């Protein structure tokens, strides 16, 4: 009400939106949270901070990091060879050991491993070793295997 | 009480509740980052493991370093942001 | 929800326009007019803006805190506190004195699963 | 401390006045993209962008009036690098008052 | 607006200028770093039920008697019945307009301005009794957060016992692999069978 009004006398956009009273509204909820505490981590959030559009366009940062990537492994490392305890179908001779990526050698010829990158939530029936990728092809022929 | 802080997760519930599993979001994510795609980071997931380790084992062992606090260190990342302007990425194509 | 109390201001505030309205009925349409479907538009005047303030009383009734004990109603959140905030720690607990051993017994149930790959390949 | 001096026309009220009655202004959908002039902008000017960030915290929040600018500040936190805060964001900004406004 | 709106504290934001605080924090180990400090606030405007108390003397009628209720019985009839005759009289002056309008509309419309009045015994103890209703549904909330927490009863236990005995059925000894020890026993079950 004091330096604020001032601000009205402005272009008196602030408050680009045509709402206002919802604000004060706002406010009222936070004198409901003078009493709250824990927590801070509940302040803004209880306003809901950066949730009026961030279903909308945006593009946000936030770094991927670091042993949550090897949840991600585990759910592999259950997740492949479920899929192989189902189906499977079949396609042998394989040896397949889910570590990372799901393994494939040969003797004389060579390996390749596996890896999907769509879902992994659909197995069972319609889910006969559907989604996969190569993830790498290091050929173990006798005569040539340097592979570059 | 403590549980407001779990109220966003509630204020999610009303929302899209976190993306969560993905194709991108853990693919596309792990391009960012370790490593160089699925290759690397299967030699990486031992190499993980010693990470788990030692690296992690530094709980506390330094100075408070206040002095950097707190805007300021907030204004030192300014560096490197106008820095990152030099990279001219990427592929032409 | 909450705040009621606004659905009242619709009740009042914007009923109290209608009363304003209504002055073109009882006067400017008897003149270039048949005109006795203007009375009962009348009645309506006479009923509807009445009836909807009694809903209001109703709308009464329905207020929450009808106790209206604040001073035991933040009390009664202390006691909601003693239970949720004491249920936390344990509810939390739960998680840890799970899955970190169900991940290692999946991965006890992830040998065998593998050493019957040797049976699959004799 | 000659620097203070020669901050003649700077200086001024400072406090929480000034600082808040500037964060306001970011509000406005194509005042962004009047910030794509000189007055500020990836310079000098993003000293002032990172200085703030004290605002979301705590008391200081309490402060805050209208969320928009707090979600500017968001804005600014998305990648600033690049179209979600550098060659942001045309008239289309406009839209979020579309609707965000609506509830 | 500012004069001009954008800062002019840029110049002031020159890094070496932080890099100066490095040097003065230490120089007192035993100037302008004050540029950099957070700014001082002020209440700015607290007050707020005063607003309404001048509204009590901006005619006030039967609002006194709502401030009579702030000390079923207590102040609930108060709040309840009188505000009904507050209605009905509402209704009741109605006629103080439209029920004579013809003739001579002088006093007549300025007899609304009773009503007006009036208004201050109306919506003004429903904000007095506004602020109720975030107490109302933050009591709502909190119990709901229980709930949230409520699911995690409503999911791991049932994972408990089902894991812990699908351990001990097919599975059985789940241990009984002992690492290294499950390898050539691995064949000791199968391949020594005959």
């Amino acid at each position: 009400f004091l330096q604020g009004q001032k601000f009205c006398f402005q272009n008196l956009v602030h408050v680009l939106q045509d709402i206002r009273y919802q604000l004060s509204f706002a406010r009222l909820r936070n004198s409901d949270l003078v009493t709250a505490l824990d927590i801070l981590s509940t302040g803004t959030s209880l306003r809901l901070a950066n949730a009026p559009t961030s279903k909308l366009y945006m593009l946000s940062e936030s770094p991927l990091s670091t042993k949550q990537i090897l949840q991600t492994l585990h759910a592999l490392n259950m997740l492949i060879r479920i899929r192989l305890s189902l189906y499977e179908i079949i396609p042998t001779p394989f040896q397949h050991f889910t570590i990372a990526n799901g393994r494939c050698t040969f003797t004389v010829p060579n390996e390749f491993s596996v890896s999907l990158t769509t879902n992994s939530q659909d197995p069972k029936s319609t889910g006969i070793s559907f989604q996969w990728i190569v993830v790498d092809f290091q050929f173990h022929l006798p005569d040539f295997s340097s592979t570059p | 009480d403590a549980d407001i802080s779990s109220l966003s997760l509630s204020l999610d519930p009303e929302i899209i509740g976190g993306q969560n599993n993905f194709l991108e979001n853990n693919l596309q994510q792990i391009f960012q980052k370790i490593i160089q795609e699925r290759g690397p980071f299967r030699d990486l997931k031992e190499e993980d493991l010693q990470k788990e380790l030692q690296k992690e084992s530094i709980k506390d062992e330094s100075s408070a370093k206040s002095s950097e606090t707190e805007n300021v260190l907030e204004f030192a990342t300014l560096d490197s942001k106008r820095n990152v302007n030099d990279t001219e990425v990427e592929s032409m194509d | 929800m909450a705040c009621r109390c606004t659905q009242l201001q619709d009740t009042i505030d914007e009923v109290a326009t209608q009363f304003y309205s209504s002055i073109h009925y009882l006067s400017s349409h008897h003149d270039f007019v048949s005109a006795e479907e203007l009375q009962f538009a009348q009645r309506d005047l006479a009923k509807d803006l009445v009836t909807k303030f009694m809903q209001i009383d109703t709308l009464i009734n329905q207020l929450p805190g009808i106790s209206t004990a604040p001073k035991h109603q933040l009390e009664k959140i202390k006691k909601l506190q003693n239970s949720i905030e004491e249920k936390q720690l344990e509810r939390k607990s739960l998680e840890s004195e799970n899955e970190d051993l169900k991940l290692q017994l999946a991965k006890r149930i992830e040998t065998f699963g593998r050493l019957s790959c040797v049976l699959f390949q004799p | 401390e000659t620097k203070w001096l020669l901050s003649k026309v700077p200086d001024d009220k400072s406090r929480f006045e000034i600082e808040l009655e500037f964060v306001q202004m970011l509000s406005n959908p194509w005042y962004l993209n009047f910030l794509a002039q000189h007055k500020y902008f990836e310079d000098e000017a993003f000293l002032q962008y990172l200085e703030y960030m004290e605002y979301w915290r705590e008391p200081e929040y309490v402060k805050f009036i209208i969320y928009p600018t707090c979600l500017h500040m968001l804005t600014l936190l998305k990648n600033p690098q690049f179209r979600n805060d550098i060659s942001r964001a045309d008239l289309s900004k406009q839209v979020n008052d579309e609707i965000y406004y609506e509830w | 607006s500012a004069f001009p709106p954008p800062p002019p504290y840029y110049k002031l934001f020159t890094r070496e200028n932080i890099e100066k605080v490095i040097s003065n924090m230490e120089k007192e180990a035993k100037s302008l770093a004050k540029l950099f400090k957070k700014p001082s606030c002020l209440t700015s405007g607290t007050y707020q039920m005063f607003g309404d108390t001048w509204r009590l003397d901006e005619a006030n009628a039967i609002v006194g008697t709502s401030f009579t209720r702030v000390h079923d019985l207590i102040k609930i009839p108060r709040r309840a019945y009188e505000l009904r005759f507050l209605s009905r009289s509402l209704m009741l002056n109605f006629l103080e307009l439209l029920g004579i309008m013809a003739k001579a509309p002088e006093q007549f419309p300025s007899k609304v301005e009773n009503i007006r009045v009036l208004l201050l015994n109306l919506h003004h103890l429903i904000n007095d009794y506004r602020p109720h209703q975030s107490r109302e549904s933050l009591i709502m909330l909190l119990e709901k957060q229980l709930k949230h927490e409520e699911s995690q009863v409503e999911l791991l236990r049932t994972h408990n016992r089902q894991m812990t005995e699908t351990l001990e059925k097919y599975k059985s000894l789940d241990f009984n692999m002992e690492k290294e020890g499950d390898v050539i026993q691995q064949l000791k079950s199968s391949i020594k069978k005959p």
